[PDB]
């Protein structure tokens, strides 16, 4: 169970003559290649007066610590963000980078927003760096967060998260030689090796219909064709 | 993947400030004397040096 | 034409203010090298409850069926955008991107903004793409739409859209040689061929003050210089 | 002194198709490397009917010297902004990026708001221009303008803006030869010349850990690391 409740706070960056704001954020983790972001907020969703719900928030909105259902306390990156789960002290929403999380009041003609900057390091750790999750294609290494509560925080995880792609290479096996007729509509990191004993350590980024011939040992080869983790082919002769 | 934490600095107006070590991985402090003269300079302080 | 009454449609990203919103784009059609976009909204423009008007719209709000004058309800892609013609479920407006269309009320209920990501079509003319009509001289092929108030969609129609120019080519005719001192402010496709008793199949991309010498037989040459259609001389100065 | 009367002026986008605003920005100076803006408005700020004040402005809109409070007519980016000084026909304000300034009345259904996209200009002041204020480094002289008026336009001045710094040229001394391992975190201009009998006439833009070796005669050398004016070392093992 959470040990803290929302409060009015001086924002790190808010509009001048409005910096005396309600609704604020503490820390955010966005180190994930996941589209979801784990928030430690002080403008908390997943806290009503009763604690943890999945579609309710609480805030001190220049008022007092009290709750209503999601309406006036909005997460944003700078554009809307749709929450996924609320877990008391920690909130989970998708606001992909997690370096800018904005809690803002979007009523009346005025646009009030407090935005909090965070100390996230989002780096490669996969086999390639890639686009945030869409719905389409095969995943790639990420460091997602849990998408349900346990009531205090959401836990850190490493898994694999969705990535866009285009039709996979037309492979042709022939005498000790494998041509990959490629049709990326999207930048793919192409990594190769033979899987026999031939090294072929070949990275290249490809896009557009092109061909890339590779040697084979005749004992398979891996070509990883971006937005997939290693794909491998084998045969008596490849 | 570290996160850099920059907390607000300990300013003593009209006296020296000594660092208090903290076990954070690359915790570094430095004591800077005579930072802010009389009145404004980045903090209001009566004392100069 | 402007048959039946408006409806709502699901906004892909909206605040917690609304979501089941009016003015939620279905499609946008481009290929315009003008700043106009043809928009298909859930809400009907050019129709209020009084039937057909030319500067009023109607909308199902998902909460109310009501109409207003276009003022309080403003289209934007960052700044306000002024419509040009209404054809029921379709709007035709000046608002240059059309890739994303954000329709929001900063007067009407709360601080509503729906932003929509939806269908677009755009194409190069075959020289350089542009979407800015200035008042700089010559025009090139583009798409635009009709301004139908009666017979639902405004049909596609060819049009002429002004293109950005740059300090005009200093032509120098000389003996058997026509040097084209070119002074773009913007990337120009220089396509040439000589005229008269010669003709050169020569594409080159130009940008920044340069010279480009061409043969001429004493009978000029045509040079098309990007964002202009053919500019040709047939001089005996050559 | 200021005495150039308030006026109204057409601003490209207000309301929906509204454009009949006062308070409209005509010109901007962005000489500052900071996020402060010098604004030229049709409406006169810093003058009410009482003459010169510090927190009142005046405008026409059917008037000629009618005034309101600088909070009634409120500057904004996408959140409020508080001006700092008024120099009549010119406003100078702090508005979070200083690259988007919207001066607007969000009073009633007719919502006139003018926005001009302001700019930050970086120009040589050392031997190179420099980036916007960050956490890193310490303030240096920048291009700017006066941030208080004279009791009509604000005048240019050199003021102090936080420079992005990163490790300065890490000199490695050797036998009368200096290799300079420099480690920017930001685009820095490295200028050199020797201050020994030799010279090292080298401008180069650098980013990130690199080396640039220079000769010396045992009689010093200069490395300017742009945003500073010349830094000099003299006959160490230089």
């Amino acid at each position: 169970y959470k040990l803290a409740r929302p409060y009015i706070a001086d924002c790190p960056n808010c509009g001048h003559s409005r910096c005396d704001s309600p609704i604020a954020i503490e820390e955010v983790r966005g180190d994930a290649h996941a589209g979801v972001i784990r928030i430690q907020t002080s403008a908390m969703f997943g806290l009503k007066t009763d604690g943890v719900d999945l579609a309710y928030m609480s805030f001190m909105n220049g008022k007092t610590q009290k709750s209503i259902k999601i309406d006036n306390l909005h997460v944003r990156t700078s554009a809307p963000c749709s929450l996924v789960s609320h877990h008391g002290y920690y909130i989970l929403a998708q606001c992909p980078p997690g370096d800018t999380v904005t809690v803002g009041f979007h009523d009346g003609p005025n646009r009030h927003t407090c935005t909090v900057a965070h100390k996230v390091e989002f780096r490669p750790v996969g086999r390639e760096k890639y686009r945030h999750p869409p719905e389409h294609g095969v995943e790639l290494p990420c460091n997602r967060y849990t998408h349900k509560r346990a009531d205090v925080p959401f836990v850190p995880v490493k898994a694999k998260c969705i990535a866009t792609l285009a039709p996979e290479p037309l492979v042709e096996h022939k005498h000790r030689t494998l041509i990959l007729h490629l049709h990326p509509d999207h930048p793919t990191l192409l990594t190769t090796r033979s899987l026999g004993s031939d090294a072929n350590p070949t990275r290249q980024w490809i896009e557009r219909p092109t061909t890339v011939n590779f040697t084979v040992t005749g004992e398979g080869l891996e070509y990883t064709w971006g937005n997939h983790p290693p794909k491998r082919v084998w045969a008596q002769e490849s | 993947k570290y996160k850099t934490k920059v907390p607000s600095p300990v300013v003593k107006c009209c006296g020296a400030t000594q660092c208090t070590s903290k076990p954070h991985p690359d915790y570094q402090c430095q004591v800077f004397t005579g930072v802010y003269p009389f009145m404004w300079g980045g903090a209001y302080c009566f004392c100069d040096t």
